[PDB]
DNA sequence: ACACACTCTCCAATTCTCTAA
DNA sequence: TTAGAGAATTGGAGAGTGTGTTTTTTTTTTTT
């Protein structure tokens, strides 16, 4: 084996002499600068990069990659020995734990207690990432790189590093460094005075003196497309500690550098985990309307309705007499009609959204669920956005009541263990439904065709029947497009809706009077020709205010009401 | 000599600290007449409550130094403030009789930390947080002073106990026989404790995530002041404890469990008779009282009168109370009207005829999720006895 | 590997006895 | 009269030994 003293001096030489042609080629010696910041307590963790080491000594890099734990300890001791040379300044007292250390120094006048920094390796660029299936037992103890998806994360917990006790009789203190996942505490004083006199003094543990570190537990899983044919995906446990905590999130793609090790017992076969050293994450109105689903011919005003669904209205909030701004709409489709393309286009387009289907498949439902913590739910995962329901007509009573509760309160409840937990569901709803049998029949009402109950079905601001039928030129055009596809700016739109949705336009009393006259005349025609109700008025308000938000204007105007009126009026024509 | 005492691990003098708190009591007048807390001291002397609240903002505005020491070392500072208050309370009014020493409860007016941002740096500091209550335990008794009696000769002795450890006698001092002293459980002295579970409130969550939770322990006076579902602001000491690997073995795990040690928490006439008499003597009072119901509804006056008459009712054989039915299309304002009148009467109840309803009309028997013993669950109709019960989708 | 219950041993503290200060 | 040395009996400090330790298929009554 190597002489680790010689290796220590080599590591010191690297820290003392290396410059990356750094600070725009001024050769300011990056690690020397870092040691100054560390000495003056400006910074806690230090990521040493193995590509830098490779410039001087590739054999050292190879030495590190196998049995990495030795070199972790070695580099940490080297940094502690060199730190006073880069100090020039006295640091202000800022921590109770360090106030105890200061008192200890004042009274005196192990190193692990004082070592307030963290040292980690950034993997060499030679090492391509392995999949969770290729980290076999020949890699125990070696530095590895892995790629996958996060599934679960715990809260941050305090992990014990060194314990500090005080003695009732002799007034001394004792220390106990911790390394294994468990330990056994001290009881009676080992100091010479107490021992020689057998005076029996007891030891009291001090949470004001002992040292703790931030600790968090995580799980990571294989990508589905990487799994070989006819197999179930696997998972690996990752332990996060120190300044690496709170980076990762559930459902997020990550690449992790770490050491692969076996778990300590308390048989010859043992479980393993990955010790993390670094975590890396992987006019305007007509133009925007024409930008929605250009693959689909016609349906000009339906695209504008979906645009305003994405833009939204305003929450009025007059002292609890609430009117909400979220638009909600529903599409009734004939069998096999083009609605799937439009639906998926809005799903793809929207910056925050989710999709589900009403049949109640083997996966998790519309609401959250429990496993052995709470998780999931399409209604939950779309929150500051829009959620889309497919084949709505096949929903169950549980689904209908869940949608009803979301429409009223925009929140849900699921019982973890009998406790009445409750959970945010702030999103807008988009529904897709199909008639009970065959094509829609114009001789019968929409309730008779689609057969959802009228109470919740009438919640939607707009209802559209997507009916279509053969024609030679249109079918030929469609076939030409599909066969052509088989043979051979969203950023601006997102920024536009980002800036324009800052507006919350009001209405003046003149517009309220105008709306009053228009609404009563509309209801007169509605009963003379009924479906009209207060919901209709609030829908008009929502769509007109949404259009006012689409403009860069601080108030609604006559044209906004007129546009909303023709949109709600003409929607009936789709049913006939 | 008390002046020699200094808190361990630091350099703060105890006696000086006590003096500074007494100066605060003797000086702090309300900035918006004797000092503000001296008014409460005069009042509590006759009212007979055992506790004194103090707002931290008054301490800070009076002195930055004392405030910093309080937040840093609550375990040693708070008992000192207790002693200060009791000295003033008995130096004044010496003939007053009180069963217990006064407790002081410092409290901070508003939340300082999110319960997602508590860190190992906070341990044993005084913090304040806010959330929604989920569950409350049964009351737990807790030992304070053990009573030992000799089996051989009936001699007795008492043992003050040390952070959970009892110093059991080895030999009876009267009769010199070893292993003859027995603990008498029901002669020992006990205290009350309760365990409370709390959750972050839905407003301050990151989007689409599930909520976090914490465990609170409340002692003596505070032991029964909250119920599930409501919302509170709490001030306490953030503690941390090791846990054992198994009930037999003495090894402990290397990752600790933390909880809040509660100190204070806050929830978020002849003149009236004469006004009522004059108002009742005014003409058209029946119309006026009916008109007052549901201002969102502009025309249904006789329906409002019927509801008013139901609220007033008859008087006591025959059923003296009144029953009313509302019929017609769905989507009409009747459900809003039910919810309005439900909120007007103390013994009120509200539920739906649908099976999805939150509480049933029928009484039933079930196993307790905590103890798994049987409990009898009476329905909404029983709970609303001598009250109004609103039913929807009837 | 880490805790009760039981059995057993050797070292030296307490008292009797004879002696000197 | 007061105190120390040599011999005999006994307590207990200490060591050694033995033992324990949610998630799927099928039936039956009564609700529909
Ligand atoms: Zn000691
Ligand atoms: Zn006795």
């Amino acid at each position: 084996l190597k002489d680790y003293a010689l290796e220590k001096e080599k590591v010191k030489k690297f820290l003392q002499e290396f410059y990356q042609d750094d600070e725009l080629g001024k050769k300011q010696f990056k690690y020397g600068n870092q040691l100054v910041r560390l000495a003056h307590r400006e910074q806690v963790a230090l990521y040493v990069d193995l590509d830098d080491v490779a410039e001087d000594d590739p054999e050292l890099v190879d030495s590190i990659c196998e049995n990495a734990r030795r070199y972790a300890k070695l580099f940490a001791d080297a940094v502690q020995e060199l730190l006073p040379q880069y100090k020039e300044r006295e640091v202000v007292n800022k921590d109770v734990l360090d106030v105890y250390i200061e008192h200890r120094l004042m009274m005196e006048q192990p190193a692990e207690l004082m070592r307030r920094f963290e040292l980690y390796f950034q993997g060499p660029s030679s090492n391509k990432p392995r999949v969770i299936r290729e980290v076999r037992a020949d890699s125990v103890g070696k530095l590895v790189t892995v790629r996958g998806i996060v599934t679960r994360v715990s809260e941050v917990k305090p992990k014990m590093v060194v314990a500090t006790y005080t003695c009732d009789q002799c007034g001394a203190e004792t220390y106990q460094p911790i390394q294994s996942p468990t330990f056994m505490p001290l009881i009676m004083c080992p100091s010479q005075e107490c021992q020689t006199n057998r005076s029996g003094g007891r030891l009291y543990l001090q949470t004001r003196g002992s040292r703790f570190i931030k600790f968090q537990e995580m799980k990571m899983q294989e990508h589905s497309d990487q799994v070989p044919v006819g197999n179930i995906p696997r998972s690996i446990t990752v332990l996060v500690e120190g300044e690496n905590t709170r980076i990762a999130q559930p459902g997020d793609h990550v690449s992790v550098t770490g050491i692969f090790l076996p778990i300590l017992r308390t048989g010859l076969l043992s479980e393993t985990y990955l010790e993390a050293h670094r975590i890396v994450k992987m006019d305007f109105y007509e133009k925007l309307a024409a930008s929605i689903a250009p693959e689909i011919y016609g349906h000009e005003d339906v695209k504008k309705a979906l645009l305003l669904l994405l833009v939204g209205g305003v929450d009025q909030s007059p002292r609890g007499m609430k009117i909400r701004g979220n638009i909600n709409i529903c599409l009734m489709g004939d069998p096999g009609v083009a609605k799937s393309q439009l639906l998926s286009y809005i799903d793809r387009l929207a910056p925050r959204s989710q999709y589900t289907t009403g049949r109640g498949s083997s996966g998790v439902g519309l609401t959250a669920a429990v496993l052995r913590t709470l998780e999931g739910g399409a209604l939950v995962l779309a929150d500051q956005g829009v959620c889309c329901i497919d084949e709505f007509d096949k929903m169950a009573e549980a689904d209908r009541t869940a949608i009803h509760e979301v429409m009223e309160q925009q929140t849900i409840s699921i019982a973890k263990a009998g406790i009445l937990t409750t959970l945010n569901a702030r999103c807008s709803i988009l529904a897709a439904a199909n008639p009970a049998y065959g094509r829609y029949n114009p001789r019968r009402s929409l309730e008779q065709n689609i057969q959802l109950p009228a109470a919740l079905l009438s919640r939607f601001d707009l209802l559209w029947l997507i009916q279509d039928r053969p024609d030679r030129d249109n079918d030929l055009r469609l076939a030409q497009h599909i066969t052509y596809v088989h043979q051979h700016d969203m950023k601006l739109m997102r920024r536009y809706i980002a800036m324009c949705r800052e507006k919350q336009p009001m209405v003046p009393e003149s517009l309220a009077d105008y709306i009053t006259a228009a609404y009563v005349e509309m209801r007169r025609e509605a009963w003379a020709s009924t479906y009209t109700s207060a919901r209709t008025l609030l829908a008009i308000l929502r769509l007109s205010t949404a259009l006012a938000r689409l403009r860069m204007v601080d108030v609604v105007e006559k044209e906004d009401v007129n546009e909303a009126i023709r949109l709600m009026e003409m929607s009936k024509d789709s049913l006939l | 000599l008390g002046q020699k005492l200094v808190i361990w691990g630091t350099d703060v003098n105890v006696a000086a600290c006590k003096e500074n708190f007494q100066r605060f009591l003797q000086r702090f007048i309300d900035p918006l007449t004797e000092p503000l807390y001296m008014q409460r001291l005069g009042e509590i002397n006759v009212i007979g409550e055992p506790f004194l609240n103090v707002n931290c903002e008054h301490i800070k505005s009076f002195d930055k130094n004392l405030y910093r020491q309080l937040i840093s070392y609550p375990q040693e500072v708070i008992p000192t403030f207790d002693m200060a208050v009791n000295e003033i309370f008995f130096d004044r009014y010496p003939d007053s009789i009180l069963e217990h020493q006064i407790q002081v409860r410092p409290f901070n007016a508003l939340k300082t930390k999110n319960m997602r941002n508590l860190n190992p740096e906070d341990i044993d500091q005084l913090i304040t947080i806010s959330g929604m209550v989920i569950r409350t335990s049964q009351l737990i008794p807790e030992m304070q002073e053990a009573f030992f009696q000799c089996q051989v000769c009936a001699h007795t002795t008492r043992v003050e106990m040390d952070r959970g450890r009892i110093a059991e006698p080895s030999v009876c001092g009267r009769c010199h026989t070893t292993h003859s002293m027995a603990l008498i459980h029901n002669r020992s002295l006990f205290s009350d404790k309760q365990m409370i579970k709390l959750q972050e409130s839905p407003e301050d969550m990151p989007a689409g995530q599930t909520p976090h939770t914490v465990i609170l322990f409340a002692h003596n006076d505070l032991v029964d002041k909250v119920q599930p579902g409501d919302r509170v602001n709490v001030t306490g000491i953030y503690r941390a404890v090791p846990i054992r690997v198994n009930p037999r073995v003495s090894n402990v795990k290397s990752v600790y469990k933390t909880h809040i040690d509660v100190i204070h928490y806050r929830k978020t006439s002849e003149k009236r008779v004469e006004l009522l008499k004059e108002l009742s003597r005014k003409p058209d009072i029946y119309e006026r009282l009916a008109s007052a119901l549901a201002p969102s509804i502009y025309e249904h006056e006789d329906i409002k009168k019927g509801i008013l008459l139901q609220l007033f009712g008859g008087t006591r054989k025959f059923r003296a109370e009144i029953n009313i039915l509302l019929c017609g299309d769905p989507g009409t304002s009747k459900s809003q009207l039910l919810q309005y009148v439900y909120n007007l009467v103390p013994r009120g109840q509200y539920t739906s005829g649908k099976g999805s309803s939150a509480v049933g009309l029928t009484a039933y028997v079930m196993k307790d999720p905590e103890t798994r013993q049987l409990v009898l669950q009476t329905g909404a109709l029983v709970l609303s006895d001598n009250g109004i019960c609103c039913i929807d989708e009837f």
